[PDB]
């Protein structure tokens, strides 16, 4: 499950301030778990 | 003041900073204690890119913050 899988990246998106876990889930999918990656879908 | 800067790995650097410092001198300090070049820096505090001509009064970054420094 990517909620689970990601649980450590979803902590470190919040942390800087991301907060929709939907959003958040898809781009890291769509990133293969990369914060950095994913960072410019999120901005 | 004080203000924290984490890496994605986990690495907290602490740095001496002032209320009207810029995001340029901040990424200056970050190169001084890690070797990052400032090119390569992004800082994201609150959901948000910080822009090099902005000061840390200006995104209300105040004693103790922490912001966050993902590479390019």
């Amino acid at each position: 499950s990517p909620e689970e899988r990601y649980e450590h990246q979803l902590r470190q998106l919040n942390d800087m301030g991301f907060f929709d876990f939907d959003r958040n889930v898809a781009a890291l999918r769509r990133s293969g778990g990369s914060v950095q990656g994913a960072l410019d879908s999120l901005l | 003041m004080q203000i924290f800067v984490k890496t994605l790995t986990g690495k907290t650097i602490t740095l001496e900073v002032e209320p009207s410092d810029t995001i340029e001198n901040v990424k200056a300090k970050i190169q001084d204690k890690e070797g990052i070049p400032p090119d390569q820096q992004r800082l994201i505090f609150a959901g948000k890119q910080l822009e090099d001509g902005r000061t840390l009064s200006d995104y209300n970054i105040q004693k103790e913050s922490t912001l966050h420094l993902v590479l390019r």
